[PDB]
């Protein structure tokens, strides 16, 4: 139900529901992207892609991979405009904890301080909710890797493997049955299952240069990603 | 029914009507394009003629923000000079606290955080200016970035805004771009510039061209008509 | 207290004393005057310890948030410009003993001295410390042009030993720092 | 690739009769890389048949003797392998296996009368799974019918 | 029971995932699940046939709100 | 009028009822069940957390967020605006702790927070908290269990329940729970009233039972949850 000018501002409804906030559901659809997170025993792997409508597209500038900390990176979805304003805020509080605290960052609770600023965006009188979706990995001491996916409702969320977005609903359906049962996860096992979980959705299966696979594993704790080299080798390894 | 009123609110289709009206607001303005060669970056601006209108070489949309950076802008002209002073003041803060050339990547990022912010609040309004950012340096090289009123930061080898002709960027792939030294590039772009955008819509017009790169040693200035003169020299004989 | 910075072709070599004395009493027997701003950017501090730490922590926060956002090599000259602007505005309050010496990918190994006045200047070698008054004649003679990282560890040991043995404030164990493309190198020497 | 399949296969036809069977096993990696690309449409169907052509010319050599059909179970090793890396997705261009198998069972039609039923049933037990992989696809269904009538 | 057995096809997974997206859209969409068996092309209905039937109608759009659960 | 700084959006209905504040109770009713019991030695809390997907691990996100070492708490309904007042209560409980030097009682947490929570509802431009807080702990040797609401009204209940079918679970806690019982017996009927609206599957991660001891609050790990409730209640 709606009464008066409530349609024209951001507030509750006569039935207590929300409209603006729920219109942010399809705010990701205009971008038309997908991100799925898979975590292993000692490793965590992110899979993403990008669209190249024209040959003028630069691989470096249109790169959707964002690196917050040397040890901990991230990725976004939806419209990339709202994501960049959240990038520096994820870098800001990062450097605040590196400066003041001086250690490996709130690998668990960092999503609370980020969603707090994300809630301030939603809690403001008249301002854009910034429907960009934040996704983080994590590295801790003897806790193994961590995976966290935050949504711009102002709440903290993260788990072993989580995929949320346009087509990510069908991707989690395969991950529920793939993880358990009972199974372990190795380095290449999580990279190979990053495509198979999306294989239940679309997976046009074309040249890997367009798709970007984020990977973090504990040998040297610093997060990093290769260029085009062995990602194609992991793509041909999963298909025998 | 009024969902386009507040710029802080979403829409029933899950996007920003204020930006959708801002995207086509830049399209009604005259065409301003840009392209980058290997050692340089090229800018261009079309100047429409209706009655006279006034003195030639007036209110040109080509502006110079910094030593190595320049502005090719389209849309409402007063909103462009405001962003020209903001980019000038931002370039003043970088040359002060640091004292070297501002990288084009983060220079576009600072403006990306601004243009994005004005779209979030219903108090202020979005921007009707879509401009082009490009630069060249000895330690950096030639990059070109395309900024849109929605606040998305990115760039290609080339882009086109303003009027919808878009055929002036077609012949560029028929000519040598990254291979050329940026010298003959000036006169190679202007061929179809005259051909297309037919005289039925606007009887007369005028063309501006600007370049920055190695030949100027990183400096940016509008290429004079008398020197090297081959700009409009080859443009008149290439119409067939 | 006594600090030294020498630049070779492929980097810079730093050294500093350990014993720090407040008045006649010795505050600390072993102290590392090198500041780990970044792997490629170090500096040597003297005088007030509280003023040198916080300013080094401020630039670490300023540049850290800036350099990580850059995803670029840690440019040395721009980092020293942050010390130049802050030490100039605070020159009437803070005391600046920082001398920025670090290797850069584009510009190679460079040394930037920032005295108490806040100015920044590049030279082939850097001097500092309270006990440097006696070695001013020794540093302007034994020093040679086009030094090698090998003998830089020997020459910095000759400059510190004369300043630490003569002057009463400087002393303790000798510690040197080598900076090059291969990364940070530290060692402990004595006698 | 088209040209890549013609230069490697036609150059390896001499290895069959003149050279030993070692190069026939060493022929696997290069011919597999040709099927790893999958440039298609119908070319690789004809390209990989040139292998299967001289490979059936080796069936005259090998399957006669020497001996025991152990060389034939090595053939289904690279028959399954040839379909592993392509992957060909039951296409296009999967007809390279039909005429192969049809010529393979044509040899089996000659083997039952030429040799005792012991080695051919170990050859026939291998192609029973080849039909399960061969669907339901064209004539492979009726190649099952002619071999199972021989078993009776 | 009116569908073909389904002695192979295991109802365990179809009472969970398709149950999430049900409208409902209750009675005769289950018949559409059987009317995608005539789409086959297969003797015993494949798992992909069922799942594809319920996922088209009706769609759900989540989750920025109900996540409290 | 005036600025536009978000003046109060809350008006009065023709009958005098609150408009958007009563709508926040619907989020409490449309939330998740949470129960608590004040009996004898201490207070016992039983919440409900169920994963919407098999990929969710409850070992990371914790429903129970104790304000003080001796003070536990739970919530009902809606998270985003919940963590705002939580951390705000962490900063606010320090003035009483620094100035008065004392493990501040739960009654003072009720007076200070509900006053700011009522002031938050009076301030417009922002949606009121849709969170109903159950405040418990031990003070002056006698523990307490207090229930707040989005409007700020604070009550006191022996055994209370919130969420879906809270009026039905309140009658069960009125009958099955009476007078006062030991914490072990309090955990029993706290899970039984939670198993009312709970699904047919109850594991260590499905329900989490917090308890406030006279020695101060101690949050039980999922281990003790599966040990006592298996075999729930």
């Amino acid at each position: 139900s709606s009464a008066g000018f409530d349609r024209h501002i951001t507030i509750f409804s006569p039935e207590g529901r929300l409209y603006q906030v729920e219109y942010a559901f399809k705010a990701i659809n205009q971008g038309g992207l997908t991100s799925v997170a898979v975590r292993g025993k000692d490793c965590a792997v992110i899979v993403t892609q990008k669209k190249v409508p024209d040959k003028l597209l630069d691989s470096s500038t249109v790169t959707h991979l964002f690196k917050i900390t040397e040890n901990i990176g991230c990725v976004m979805t939806g419209m990339t405009a709202d994501s960049r304003s959240q990038v520096q805020r994820a870098r800001y509080e990062a450097a605040n904890w590196k400066y003041k605290y001086g250690y490996e960052i709130p690998v668990d609770m960092l999503c609370k301080r980020i969603a707090d600023i994300s809630q301030v965006y939603t809690q403001n009188a008249e301002m854009r909710p910034l429907g960009c979706c934040m996704i983080l990995i994590g590295i801790d001491e003897e806790q193994g890797p961590q995976v966290y996916k935050c949504d711009p409702a102002g709440y903290y969320c993260g788990f072993k493997a989580t995929a949320a977005g346009v087509k990510q609903t069908e991707s989690t359906s395969f991950l529920e049955k793939k993880v358990k049962k009972k199974f372990d996860w190795t380095f290449e096992q999580t990279v190979e299952t990053a495509i198979t979980c999306l294989s239940t959705v679309l997976s046009i299966d074309f040249k890997p240069s367009e798709i970007e696979v984020g990977v973090v594993t504990v040998e040297n704790p610093k997060f990093r990603i290769l260029t085009e080299a062995e990602i194609d080798a992991h793509l041909v390894a999963l298909a025998e | 029914t009024g969902y386009d009123l507040s710029a802080s609110t979403f829409s029933p289709d899950g996007r920003v009507f204020q930006v959708e009206y801002a995207m086509k607001a830049v399209e009604n303005s005259s065409t301003a394009i840009g392209i980058r060669c290997k050692d340089g970056v090229v800018f261009g601006v079309e100047k429409l003629v209706l009655s006279k209108l006034y003195e030639e070489g007036s209110n040109k949309r080509l502006f110079n923000v910094d030593r190595h950076v320049g502005m090719a802008v389209a849309g409402l002209l007063a909103d462009a000079r405001s962003l020209a002073d903001i980019a000038r003041e931002e370039a003043s803060n970088f040359r002060s606290n640091f004292g070297y050339n501002i990288p084009l990547k983060h220079l576009a990022d600072r403006v990306a955080m601004y243009v994005h912010a004005y779209t979030l609040y219903s108090a202020v309004r979005p921007f009707g200016c879509s401009f082009m950012l490009g630069s060249y340096s000895v330690n950096d090289g030639a990059q070109l970035y395309m900024i849109d009123p929605s606040g998305v930061s990115y760039g290609y080898w080339g882009c086109a805004i303003g009027k919808a002709r878009q055929a002036a960027k077609t012949e560029i792939e028929k000519l040598q771009m990254k291979e050329m030294t940026c010298r003959d590039i000036v006169k190679e772009v202007a061929k179809i510039i005259y051909i297309v955008h037919d005289e039925v819509k606007d009887k007369a017009f005028e063309l501006e061209l600007s370049w920055v790169g190695e030949l100027t040693n990183g400096r940016h200035e509008i290429v004079p008509k008398d020197i090297r003169e081959e700009a409009e020299k080859y443009a008149k004989e290439s119409l067939k | 207290t006594t600090i030294m910075a020498v630049q070779f072709d492929g980097g810079v070599v730093l050294g500093a004393d350990s014993r720090t004395t407040t008045g006649s009493y010795i505050a600390n027997r072993v102290t590392d005057k090198l500041t780990p701003i970044h792997d490629r950017i170090f500096c040597c501090r003297s005088g007030s310890a509280a003023d040198t730490q916080a300013v080094a922590d401020a630039v670490t926060y300023q540049l850290g948030f800036h350099s990580i956002e850059l995803n670029e090599p840690p440019l040395v000259h721009t980092a020293a410009s942050l010390f130049k602007e802050m030490c100039y505005r605070y020159r009437e309050d803070l005391m600046a003993g920082i001398i920025i010496a670090g290797w850069d990918p584009q510009e190679g190994g460079q040394v930037y001295s920032v005295p108490m006045g806040g100015m920044m200047v590049r030279q082939s070698f850097a001097i500092g410390g309270s006990g440097s008054s006696y070695i001013y004649g020794y540093v302007d003679a034994t020093y040679r042009e086009g030094m090698t990282k090998e003998e830089c560890l020997q020459f910095t040991a000759n400059a510190l030993a004369l300043a630490m043995e003569r002057d009463g404030s400087s002393g303790g164990v000798i510690r040197l720092a080598a900076i090059a493309e291969s990364g940070v190198e530290r060692q402990v020497l004595l006698g | 690739m088209a040209d890549g399949g013609s230069e490697r296969a036609d150059g390896r036809i001499v290895k069959m009769e003149v050279d030993y069977s070692a190069t026939v096993d060493q022929r696997l990696p290069e011919c597999a890389k040709l099927a790893k690309e999958g440039r298609l449409q119908e070319v690789i169907e004809t390209l990989l048949s040139l292998e299967k052509q001289t490979r059936t010319a080796s069936d005259m050599v090998s399957t006669s003797r020497i001996l025991v059909a152990v060389v034939k179970m090595c053939y289904e090793a690279k028959e399954w392998d040839l379909l592993n890396e392509n992957i060909m997705l039951l296409s296009k261009r999967r007809s390279q296996l039909k005429q192969a198998v049809a010529k393979m069972v044509q040899q089996c039609c000659t083997y039952v009368e030429e040799i005792t039923d012991l080695p051919i049933k170990l050859r026939l037990i291998d192609t029973l799974r080849m039909v399960t992989e061969g669907k339901i696809y064209v004539e492979i269904e009726r190649a099952r019918l002619t071999k199972t009538l021989a078993t009776i | 029971s009116k569908m073909n057995l389904s002695e192979e096809v295991d109802l365990e997974d179809y009472v969970a995932r398709p149950d999430k997206i049900s409208g409902a859209d209750i009675n005769s969409i289950c018949q559409e699940s059987g009317m995608l068996a005539v789409r086959e092309n297969r003797y015993i209905v494949l798992a992909k046939d069922f799942e594809k039937a319920y996922k088209t109608v009706i769609k759900k759009d989540e989750q920025e709100h109900e996540f409290y659960k | 009028a005036e600025r536009g700084y978000s003046f109060s959006l809350t008006t009065f209905s023709p009958s005098g009822k609150l408009v958007q504040i009563e709508y926040a109770l619907a989020a409490v009713a449309g939330g998740a069940p949470s129960v608590g019991i004040k009996a004898a030695n201490g207070v016992v809390l039983a919440t409900e957390k169920k994963q919407k997907s098999i990929l969710y691990d409850e070992r990371s996100v914790h429903k129970v967020e104790p304000i003080t070492k001796h003070i536990g708490l739970v919530y009902s309904g809606m998270g985003p605006d919940y963590r705002v007042l939580v951390h705000r209560a962490r900063k606010l409980a320090q003035q009483y702790y620094l100035v008065y030097q004392e493990p501040i009682p739960t009654a003072q947490l009720v007076q200070r927070v509900a006053s700011v929570m009522q002031e938050y509802t009076q301030s417009g431009g922002v949606r009121p908290f849709g969170v109903s807080l159950l405040i418990c702990g031990w003070n002056e040797g006698r523990p307490y269990l207090f229930q707040s609401d989005p409007s700020g009204a604070y009550f006191a209940w022996k055994a209370t329940a919130m969420g879906k079918n809270y009026v039905n679970g309140k009658t069960f806690l009125e009958k099955r729970y009476n007078e006062d019982l030991e914490l072990e017996d309090a955990i029993h009927t706290a899970i039984l009233t939670l198993k009312e609206s709970f699904e047919g599957q109850m594991t260590e991660d499905n329900i989490e039972v917090g308890i406030c001891n006279e020695a101060g609050f101690r949050r039980l790990t999922p281990t003790e949850v599966k040990d006592y409730l298996a075999a729930i209640a």
